[PDB]
């Protein structure tokens, strides 16, 4: 709400106005006045009150008050209207205004956009986190010099950035649609302000620049091309087919209807912005770790409380573990078993480590657990991690207090590995008292030079050794083979001391990195100190390799260094926006805020507003989450610092979704037993008033910013029939060429439920059809957009002229009589072949995945005949549990309904040569998908930390491995997916005999 | 006798369960325990042992040529029972000085039989229902709990900044009293002279206004000190409720996943198993 307890307060309102002479006028205001109306309004009534004599005229003075986020805020900005204001009470006190002005006003701008105040940075004593502050500021002035660079095409490619593919290379059935490779392309120019257009019809080659089909166009350095209905240049020399809009139109058989705009007419419109650096810009003895000569202790010494019911629970105890991410270096380590009413312990407990073998990235894992013929079930009440060594390379000393975690919905493990480090900022909460060594007042871990020096004095005492002996033939393809194995197939203990015996002989297949560096003893450093070296000058992966070792399996600083520098070198900025969710959640695997990714991932959002969009709104999505509230918002911070005038932007889509959330929370609380017609009635009201026209209207859509939404049809706009009361939200397209691509731009709004599954089931399904398109098999999926923008709030992309199932149905042959009709004479081979190639493609994926059941209200149908799906509620067979199955199901299974559709109206539809093309095509995307399992695994393991409930942890990634039966061999795999389609079909689906 | 036994009627012989039905099995579990399942069929060997070391699982392969079993060449074992057998009364630091451990505690297939002592098929399907029936109650009595335990938890978070955003209020109602004290005291004791009540009257009434607002504000805050105390008592008894059902929610599953793993042998028809569950 803006009024603290209220939502929006009716116009007739009093106001306590505070003045510096020391009187409180109270004041009558109305809801839409600003500030100077109200200020004109108080001084003419403040001469009436005594020590007038003394007031100042209205101009030198300013309004100050609480906000929602208790900040004492400064309104310079004086035509903001009192509901936009956001206030705690009606309050207003003014006072003559003191500091710099164009701080203060972005400092306001930075924290609407965070979800948070500034000075709540500043109030933080932690030197990791002002650290941080002060040294990420180098890669935001590093990132703008770069864009600055070439100003002003430079300026215009961060802006407008070239939305392409990654090769420019052409699939050769994309190629074939083609007229002897050339694609037949429209170019518009505007003839005046008459406001009338006129067309230049081309035909082209495919791998054309943009200069050359300019060059064209003048027959029939100047000009610039830009996308007809979108806010898209083509700027950059790519090859035109490399273009996603150009591209996509091949495959859709559309005209690319091209705007000729002129390139001083963009360039002037830019910004030209500025980034200003802010105002927050006895001796020591130092110990080396190596020369500690003692075993690992740590005394817990109480916990002050733990919401315990003394009858129900046994007893309770301090679980505790020294990790290396997932992996245990040592024996987990108990306290003593104490009463629930008195939970104290001090005792030192002894870890089987020895000081100097704990490698870089070693863990503190600890919980506080209950205990409940001798039969008794453990459970987690609290949970807390604490990284052995700082930011700075020192190891952890003396006492210090962790206040725990809550525990997971699902988790059932006793420690917590995967999660978050440090102390929750809620003191409130279950407290433990805990101290470490204290040897020195500085113990630090030791420099490269002195581990490349015990990494060769290591090697010395076993027993150019990687040319020394000759590397055998039998041994050469065991190396193949282990490579071959996806991720989470456990190496065995013979593999294990294979890779690690011929350690130096792995350099020469360098994609077997992962399997050699869960060979290594992450508990000894001898063998720690050899694998820094080997890793120092290993030979650089591909980038979808790479991302496995950003994973929690792989927490070493040098090991997540170089995956972070074969992203640097080889990731396109295509790839990086396909795999950006995964990226921005591999942060809270990180162990400290300063790191090479984070550093990566800003100077791309910096350098990228496409990628700095998105990268945005993944982090401001999680800023409710206080797992990651300080990490997440001293990150925003430092882009919204950085990131010029789309900032501006930004927060006109953070006041347009905020509204959203208001009126939705008011139907939901408020107007719960209202009738549906009512609240739309009460929507329409609040809709249509001026303060929520002016937010609502004119901004760039969350799901895509090229795409501007103007004008509400408010008419048109709607709530759905679910509890959660989502808003079907329908904006104008205000771009001057809209007919030719879209003239409305519908949105559905949502409050109640979380959107980060089907964020990701989208995500997927449109890597799925990626790799399906480049190996040669045409099945069009439809990855419809759909972000998450905060805690269960999220935007859905509307598909237009889609239909559900049960709209055709509502007798088995219906749904092939509408598709026949919609696509009726000659086009109706292209509409059954779309409908079996999106129907192979979605009982594929789904199966894969392990969605929720398909009924006829998920599954849905376009008039050109193009099947997709609605509605990925869970995945991975989530109601797995709840339940006991080890069956993988069939989510969609093709009914009599879909075969017909297939078949053409035949009777015996599954025995026809349509169905049987249909069934290879599903056999030819199952083991395309299957080849490229460890994406797939990569990308899940990246989520773990996420906070979802279907994917906590490895167990729940492990469904993927059985329905793509990586254990099993290629072919006994494929004859799984035949087995797993006959049994949902009854016997429909053919078997290969 | 004990070399002798067959590798199916074998305790720690589980088949072709897949690696993660070892880890579930594995997991929180002490030193020395162990089980044996078939191979990958992808991979080479034919059996893998899984073992506990240092609370992490251990994977041997164990090959096979010419009616002979081992880890790595040369293959000395006759049989897998053999094998096994072997280094359940002697350490695997023969093999290897590493994991220096016995195969202490073998995880048997006969477990659940300890536990579902009833024979009858149609017996343990019906005890099948009743504990599903059991375990989903209290799933659905734990979601509502965890449902309140979110909200509950939000609204304290509004509630605890609203305390500081009534404190910066405060603060700053008590800066307008300062602000009142400091400008009128000079004009007050210039107008207490030359006989103006008048102003005075006005002034007063004015300073009375804003100690009465003040004490308004205090009381709304101190209000919601009252709602805050309250919400957090419910914070701490939901979360009370909630560990009391999370030990009956793992046994009622463990034991429920037992009766369903019990009637997995005896080749049970998938039918059977979703009508009662
Ligand atoms: O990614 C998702 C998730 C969910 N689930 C939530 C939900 C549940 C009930 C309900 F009535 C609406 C939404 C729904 C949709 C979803 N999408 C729809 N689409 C409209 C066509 O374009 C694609 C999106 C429609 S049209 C009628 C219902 C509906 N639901 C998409």
């Amino acid at each position: 709400g803006e009024l603290w307890g209220i939502h929006l307060m009716p116009p007739r309102i009093l106001v306590e106005c505070l003045l510096p002479n020391g009187m409180i006028v109270t004041l009558e205001c109305l809801r839409e006045a600003t500030l100077i109306t109200i200020k004109h309004e108080l001084f003419k009534e403040a001469r009436k009150y005594p020590l007038h004599q003394l007031l100042q005229d209205e101009s030198s003075y300013i309004f100050v008050s609480v906000t929602q986020e208790a900040e004492r805020e400064e309104f310079f900005d004086e035509t903001r209207r009192l509901c936009d204001l956001r206030l705690f009470q009606p309050f207003l006190k003014v006072i003559e205004p003191v500091g710099n002005r164009e701080e203060k006003i972005l400092n306001r701008e930075i924290g609407f956009a965070i979800g948070m105040p500034v000075c709540e940075f500043d109030m933080v004593k932690d030197p990791e986190v002002q650290d941080f502050r002060r040294n990420i500021l180098n890669v935001c002035k590093e990132a703008v010099d770069l864009r600055d660079l070439n100003s002003p095409h430079s300026r215009a490619m961060y802006v407008y950035p070239p939305n392409v593919e990654s090769s420019p290379e052409l699939p050769k059935h994309i190629y074939n649609k083609l007229d002897k490779g050339q694609i037949i392309v429209v170019i518009w120019v505007i003839v005046s302000p008459n406001n009338d257009k006129q067309k230049y019809t081309l035909k082209i080659n495919h791998d054309c620049v943009p200069e050359q089909v300019i060059a064209e166009a003048i027959r029939k350095g100047k000009y610039i091309l830009k996308v007809c209905g979108c806010d898209e240049y083509f700027l950059e020399k790519y090859p035109l087919s490399q273009y996603k809009y150009i591209r996509s139109c091949i495959m859709l058989g559309r005209m690319p209807n091209l705007m000729l705009m002129a390139k001083e007419s963009l360039y002037s419109q830019l910004p030209m912005d500025c980034f200003t650096m802010p105002s927050y810009s006895g001796e020591t003895s130092t110990k080396s770790l190596w020369v500690i000569n003692s075993a690992l202790r740590i005394k817990i010494l109480c916990a002050t409380y733990v919401n315990v019911n003394i009858r129900d629970i046994d007893k309770i105890y301090v679980r505790t573990g020294i990790y290396h991410g997932g992996e245990p270096l040592c024996d987990n380590v108990n306290t003593q078993r104490v009463p629930c009413s008195n939970p104290r312990w001090n005792e030192w407990l002894n870890y089987d480590i020895y000081i100097p073998d704990l490698p870089r990235a070693a863990r503190l894992c600890l919980s506080i657990c209950s205990v409940k013929g001798a039969k008794e079930e453990h459970c987690p009440l609290a949970w807390g991690n604490i990284n052995l060594f700082d930011y700075t390379d020192t190891l952890v000393s003396g006492k210090m207090a962790l206040n725990l975690w809550p525990v997971p919905h699902g988790l059932e493990d006793l420690l917590n590995p995967i999660g978050v480090t440090g102390s929750n900022p809620n003191k409130e909460t279950p407290c433990l008292e805990l101290e470490f060594d204290w040897f020195s007042s500085v113990v630090k871990f030791p420099d490269m030079s002195v581990i490349e020096e015990h990494a060769n004095w290591s090697v010395s005492r076993e027993a150019r050794l990687a040319r020394d002996n000759e590397l055998r033939e039998n041994d050469k393809e065991q190396l193949k083979a282990i490579s071959t194995r996806d991720p989470l197939s456990e190496i065995t203990e013979q593999e294990k001391d294979f890779l690690w015996s011929h350690r130096h002989y792995c350099v020469t297949i360098p994609e077997i990195l992962p399997k050699l560096l869960l060979s290594v003893k992450w508990n000894s450093r001898d063998e720690v100190a050899q694998m820094y070296c080997l890793v120092k000058d290993w030979p650089p992966i591909k980038p979808e390799q790479a991302m496995e070792l950003l994973d929690c399996n792989y927490p070493d600083p040098m090991v997540r260094g170089f995956a972070v520098r074969c992203l640097e070198k080889y990731l396109t900025d295509d790839k990086l926006s396909q795999y950006l969710i995964q990226l921005v959640q591999v942060l809270k695997y990180e162990q400290y805020l300063d790191n090479l990714l984070v550093r990566f991932l800003l100077k791309k959002a910096l350098t990228n507003q496409r990628i700095g969009h998105f990268f945005f709104w993944h982090l401001k999505s999680e800023m409710h989450n206080k797992t990651v509230s300080q990490r997440f918002g001293l990150l925003l911070e430092s882009y919204c610092r950085a990131c010029g005038m789309y900032l501006k932007h930004l927060n006109r889509q953070v006041e347009a979704m905020e509204k959203l959330i208001n009126l939705t929370d008011i139907l939901k609380q408020e107007k719960k037993d209202e009738t549906q017609k009512v609240q739309m009635k009460f929507l329409v009201e609040q809709m249509r008033r001026p303060d929520f026209m002016d937010a609502l209207q004119g901004f760039l859509s969350p799901l895509n910013p090229a795409h501007q939404l103007g004008n509400l049809r408010l008419e048109e706009c709607r709530i759905m029939s679910s509890a959660k009361r989502p808003l079907w939200l329908n904006w104008e397209n205000p771009d001057i060429m809209s007919e030719l691509l879209f003239q409305n731009n519908e949105i559905i709004f949502k409050n109640g439920d979380d959107l980060r599954q089907d964020m990701l089931t989208l995500q997927i399904i449109r890597i799925m059809e990626n790799i399906w398109q480049n190996q040669g098999l045409d099945l069009r999926m439809l990855p419809y957009g759909c972000l998450s923008i905060g805690d269960c709030v999220g935007l859905i992309e509307v598909v237009r002229n889609s239909h559900t199932i049960m709209q055709i149905q509502c007798n088995s042959h219906t749904l092939h009589q509408w598709l026949k009709d919609k696509n009726k004479g000659e086009i109706y081979d292209a509409a059954i072949d779309l409908f079996t190639r999106s129907c192979a493609g979605y009982c594929v994926a789904t199966f894969i995945l392990g969605i929720g059941d398909r009924h006829n209200s998920n599954i849905m149908v376009k008039d050109d005949g193009q099947l997709f799906h609605i509605d990925f509620g869970h995945f991975l067979d989530h109601k797995k549990k709840k339940f006991g199955y080890k069956r993988e199901r069939v989510p969609f299974v093709l009914t009599q309904d879909f075969l017909i559709v297939i078949s053409k109206g035949a009777q015996e539809c599954t025995k026809t040569r349509e169905f049987e093309r249909f069934q290879e095509m599903c056999y030819k995307a199952y083991l395309a998908i299957r080849q490229h399992a460890n994406l797939f695994i990569n990308l899940f393991s990246m989520m773990l930390g996420s906070g979802m409930p279907e994917l906590q942890s490895f167990d729940d990634i492990a469904y993927i491995r059985k329905t793509l039966a990586l254990d099993k061999t290629e072919q006994e795999a494929l004859e799984y997916f035949m087995k797993q389609m006959n049994d949902a079909h009854h016997g429909g689906w053919t078997t290969k005999m | 006798m004990n070399n002798n036994m067959s590798l199916q009627d074998a305790e720690w012989y589980w088949g072709d369960i897949s690696r993660e039905e070892v880890n579930e099995k594995l997991r929180d579990t002490a030193d020395g325990t162990f089980l044996v399942r078939d191979a990958s069929t992808k991979m080479h060997g034919d059996y893998t042992l899984t073992l506990r070391k240092g609370g992490n699982n251990k994977l041997i392969k164990i090959f096979h040529r010419d009616g002979k079993y081992g880890f790595s060449d040369p293959l000395t074992f006759s049989s897998v029972v053999e094998l096994i057998n072997h280094y359940r009364n002697e350490s695997l630091a023969q093999y290897n000085p590493k994991l220096d451990v016995k195969l202490l505690y073998p995880v048997s297939k006969y477990q659940q039989d300890q536990v579902v002592k009833e024979d009858n098929i149609e017996a343990v399907g019906k005890k099948l229902h009743e504990y599903n029936t059991q375990f989903q109650e209290k799933s659905r009595e734990y979601d509502r709990l965890y449902e309140e335990y979110t909200r509950t938890s939000q609204e304290i978070q509004m509630k605890r900044t609203a305390i500081e955003a009534f404190n910066e209020t405060i603060k700053i109602f008590e800066e307008q009293c300062q602000t009142q004290e400091r400008y009128s005291k000079e004009y007050i004791e210039k107008f207490k002279r030359e006989g103006n009540e008048k102003e005075i009257q006005r002034i007063m009434h004015n300073y009375d206004k804003l100690k009465s607002r003040i004490s308004e504000i205090i009381d709304s805050r101190r209000r919601l000190e009252e709602d805050l105390k309250k919400q957090a008592a419910e914070y701490r008894e939901i979360d009370k409720r909630m560990n009391s059902i999370k030990p009956d929610l793992i046994q009622l599953r463990k034991t429920r996943d037992q009766y369903l793993m019990w009637l997995t042998q005896k080749g049970v028809r998938q039918k059977k198993l979703n009508e009662w569950l």
